DNA sequence: TTTTTATGTACTCGTAGTGTCTGC
DNA sequence: GCAGACACTACGAGTACATA
């Protein structure tokens, strides 16, 4: 079962969310942040084809990176995840699969309350101006019809009301009203092109990015306001 | 007249002062803070008190709330050396249009590995002391270094005058029978509040911590009284018995300090140490550290507390 | 130079921090430091004089005290007495123990030990790592070479030894930048 | 008040002079450094809107990269400044006045004591051997005839004499002899081909390079000979 | 004596051998390390002309990098040593020859129990995957006709029985079977193209590292069976 | 007024050194 | 593209603590 560029890069991604992933057999791979801040998911090409947990996936990645791009993956007889090369065959550890904090079951996002649309560019830029005007917060929001994300730097203004950046998403159609603020800490997505669906329920909220390949559920943070 | 933050649900964190006015700070400091209110600009404040709770924080946020302040709050174990390069600057350099008076108020900012970085906090007043004011909250003041005490204005919590005292221990049961009654708390005795009030003083944060663990029920009765005033853990009973030369009570008594024995000796030295005549302290700490040196020694544990029960009983002479 | 003949006349930290020169605000934040306030001395002295003190928010070592105090004889039965019993009493204990006890003098001096050198620790270091024995066996060294008359050739030998952090082993303050020169050509 | 990519470029070497700049209306932009040992000034293509200092001048420019080149800057409402991109808002703060160091006014350059010229391919190639040799100080001499620019060393010639670089301007024809001693440190040129002007009056001087975009005053070390 | 950049990096190399280093006359440098796990040896181009013991080759070398390549070096009048280049001068002393810990005799290794070859890019992935791996012993064994290098955690192993690493170095076309455990912090080559030449007999056994610059002699760890 | 133990361990912070990715 | 910018690591200074 070899893995390819883009598989690797997605799991790469996914190990800046979980420090270990609990892979399962299939073309699905899912992670959860140890604190449940932020989840995710990928229908990924490459099909596995073993039941194995990685206790530390960075360095798994990192072994995969040392050996050439066309090492295979398997189970060894120990175990273990036994990589093969065209001439070393490294052995790394397959973890308890309790000391992984990895999700049971794919959590089932509810009817999104407001769907809107991010461009790779736009993601890109937010992340870029974040970068630069040392924001950590941003917040979705209405203003004049048009879903607005609000880029907030926390630090210096706890309040959240100085915005730093404000780029426009899409025209809201809706008649609620709501203010989704989101740790820029628990924007972990690869770049590209995501589908912003947002739900709220009293205090329960949430945020998808459904990507082209990866869906990212983000954790709303607890000052967020709506009325849905 | 009562602050209430309907979105906290710890009960010391949902009834926090928003101005002076409503603190239980002693007649000289709330003179001293509401002057500076008036003043309309915060000097550089150093609000310190070893004892928690006394006010510190509240008094900042309620300066920076009176005189409409453009507060910056900063986690001050947060406030390392890039902090100060970094956000304290921007925050600094940047232009208030409003006329709101900047302060940067930098809570718990005691830690001794910030060092390095207070020092350029120190520079960093010398350059920006126009642009913004910088109020410290502390508990240990030996841990912020020299020079920002001579340039912050010192101000020492949790030290009243008995005057003072009193005044404070009567406006805290006032502020707890108003928290009770906005909390839907029925107050039976009204000597309970008094004497949670009493016995946390000076700090108003467990006070009013330790009115939301008695009141489960939502009745303060006798029983509660009797709870909060007489403290389980103490060596009362150690220690009368040892006044009485009571060999029972303390052969009884020795198997119950058995587990937590060095806890044990160093609260009873601490205890005995004040109610002893000089010579007899010398004798006791004698005793006191001969049996625990022998601690490892020793094969009744229990024997030798009973030993040390004896031993202090005899030799002590109480003033 | 400042072209600018009016200015507004900043001082150094404002110069510096205004120009984001983090070298020149590091140098002015390094000017404060002040590192004093002798915390043990008024402790010790105390203990001489029977006043009042408090130590809870202040930093007590029981071994610096015990040894300070044992320069006195007059007060050296306490500090026996801390001696054997005192390890298992906490700070505070241990210092009102030594508050209570100590009778009140005037006693003031120099700690009694060997008075450094820096010329002869270093030499008794250096024959201790060199021939691998202790130092009261190097100091035995010492003495038969020096009064052998070997002592030179042994240092010419051994001069290899002296490196850069070998002398903060020798001593602490700012001095071996003068010890590097001084067995720099023993010849 | 849109900012082309030569103003940009103007202004991230003007950052190199002073950290911020207080750039006001008009087609001028000036800064200088907080010690006063240098300055500048320019005339830009653009025109100035708005009165502004900005306390971050590298990172303004930027974000300034960070969006199209057609972005519009203005001042918000609130007084900070505007860059306003297709969807995207940047709102980038405006410092305190008194936080900038800038001149009030253009200095005025008196009668230049001497006039020359220097080209773009020899500064080029003293700031190139200044770098290889780690020479932080120039000086110009007269010799038998000629103007000439010389390289010392201040960290291991603490009387300046040893020369470790050299180099003829032009033919320079009076009667009163100068050495002009320049630190390094303060060659912000943008290269170019420069006309170098030099006034002295007593223990003081300055050098001014004129270009064909920005001019650059330089002081000069009290320990200088005027002769005049 | 010059040291060029290729034997300036060989004596850096065996510096982390052997905190000094005796310099006889020759082309010919060796040294060994303070207890004698590891030793080594090279022909260096360069030719050394006097007799000099350097008790600290770190610091020798770090005096050597500021100055120039084509420094001279050799013995003072008064028994140091004199690094002259045109503008410096730099003075280091020379220790005494028994102060310094060297092998006194260059060890002639005998005949070997078995010759194979470790390339340079086999060799850094072995070196990269210990360090991901924590791997710190190896261990060279036949296996399936081939001789391989088998990679073990000596501290999660006590037994070396789980391996992590396996990597095949080329066909074993010989009749005994051995096992020779490596340390991994007594390898202390520098990369490149080796010649791995093991030699055992009875309890006594090494293994030597052929380089095209520099030779490696690692003594085996305490477990290493084999059958010559 | 009045010098500053030695060994081992753990944590935090600041900085310099090194390695890798990359945008007008 | 590759100088420049960002991230990871090791080391020193400082602190705190236990033990003898
Ligand atoms: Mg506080």
């Amino acid at each position: 079962m070899k893995l390819s560029k883009d598989t690797t890069a997605l799991l790469k991604n996914f190990a800046t969310i979980n420090s270990g992933i609990m892979l399962k057999s299939g073309q699905f791979i899912m992670t959860r942040a140890v604190n449940g801040t932020t989840y995710a998911e990928a229908n990924i090409s490459d099909v596995i084809d073993f039941d194995v947990a990685i206790y530390d996936l960075n360095g798994f990645l990192g072994i995969l990176s040392l050996v050439n791009d066309d090492a295979e993956i398997s189970q060894s007889e120990d175990g273990n995840i036994k990589i093969a090369d065209a001439r070393s065959t490294i052995f790394w550890p397959a973890a308890d699969p309790s000391t992984v904090v990895a999700p049971n079951k794919p959590i089932p996002f509810p009817v999104a309350s407001a769907v809107t649309e991010i461009k790779a560019e736009d993601l890109q830029q937010l992340l870029r101006v974040s970068r630069g005007l040392q924001i950590d917060t941003i917040a979705i929001t209405v203003k004049e019809g048009k879903i607005v994300i609000n880029g907030f730097n926390k630090v210096e203004d706890s309040a959240l009301t100085r915005v730093k950046y404000s780029l426009t998403l899409g025209d809201y159609d809706g008649e609620n009203t709501f203010n989704f603020i989101i740790n820029m800490a628990n924007m972990k997505m690869q770049p590209g092109n995501y589908k912003l669906l947002l739900w709220a329920k009293g205090k329960q909220g949430a945020a998808k990015f459904e990507g082209e390949h990866a869906n990212y559920v983000v954790a709303l943070e607890a000052d967020s306001t709506h009325d849905f | 007249m009562i602050t209430v933050n309907e979105k906290e649900h710890i009960l010391e964190q949902k009834y926090r002062p928003s101005t002076i006015d409503e603190c239980i700070l002693p007649a000289f400091d709330k003179e001293t803070f509401k002057s500076i209110t008036s003043k309309g600009k915060i000097p550089h404040i150093i609000l310190h008190s070893p004892s928690p709770g006394t006010g510190k924080t509240t008094v900042a946020k309620a300066l920076c709330h009176d005189v409409n302040a453009d507060m910056m709050f900063v986690n001050g174990s947060d406030c390392k050396i890039d902090f100060v390069r970094g956000p304290l600057t921007n925050f600094a350099s940047a232009a208030s249009f409003d006329g709101r008076q900047k302060v940067i108020v930098i809570d718990e900012f005691d830690r001794s590995g910030l060092a390095e970085s207070q020092r350029h906090l120190r520079s960093f007043m010398e350059a920006y002391s126009s642009n913004c004011s910088i109020i410290i909250t502390a508990n240990n003041i030996d841990g912020i270094i020299k020079p920002l005490q001579s340039r912050c204005r010192v101000i020492t919590f949790g030290q009243p005058t008995d005057e003072d005292k009193i005044e404070m221990m009567k406006q805290m049961i006032r502020r707890l029978t108003e928290i009770c009654k906005h909390e839907g708390i029925a107050i039976a005795d009204m000597k309970v509040v008094a004497a949670l009030v009493k016995k946390n003083f000076p700090d108003f944060r467990k006070t009013i911590g330790e009115l939301d663990s008695y009141s489960s029920k939502g009745v303060l009765d006798a029983g509660i009284l009797s709870l909060v005033t007489n403290d389980r853990g103490a060596i009362d009973d150690v220690l009368e018995s040892l006044k009485n030369k009571d060999v029972k009570q303390l052969r009884a008594l020795a198997p119950k300090y058995a587990a937590d024995y060095s806890w044990f000796v160093g609260k009873l030295a601490e205890e005995i140490y004040s109610r002893v005549t000089p010579q007899s302290i010398i004798r006791m700490y004698e005793i006191v550290g001969e049996n625990n040196q022998y601690h490892g020694i020793a094969a009744n544990t229990e024997l030798h507390l009973a030993y040390l029960f004896i031993q202090l009983a005899c030799e002590m002479q109480w003033k | 130079m400042s072209l600018f003949k009016d200015d507004i006349q900043l001082n150094e930290h404002q110069v510096a921090w205004y120009s984001k020169d983090w070298t020149a605000v590091q140098s002015a934040a390094d000017s404060f430091k002040e590192k004093a306030e002798n915390e043990f001395f008024e402790i010790i002295g105390a203990i001489n004089n029977k006043t009042k003190c408090s130590i809870a928010q202040k930093d007590y070592s029981k071994f610096m005290v015990e040894n300070a105090l044992s320069q006195f004889p007059e007060c050296m039965p306490a500090v026996y007495a801390m001696n054997l019993i005192g390890s298992g009493l906490s700070d505070e204990a241990h210092f009102n123990y030594l508050m209570a006890a100590v009778p009140r003098g005037k006693r003031y001096g120099k700690w009694a030990k060997l008075v450094e050198d820096s010329t002869e620790v270093l030499i008794i270091k250096l024959l201790a790592k060199r021939y691998q024995v202790n130092t009261n066996d190097a100091i035995n060294y010492k003495s038969i070479l020096t009064k052998n008359g070997k002592l030179p050739l042994v240092l010419k030998e051994l001069k290899g030894l002296v490196t850069d952090d070998f002398l903060k082993e020798v001593t602490k303050n700012v001095k071996e930048q003068k010890q590097l020169k001084k067995l720099a050509l023993e010849w």
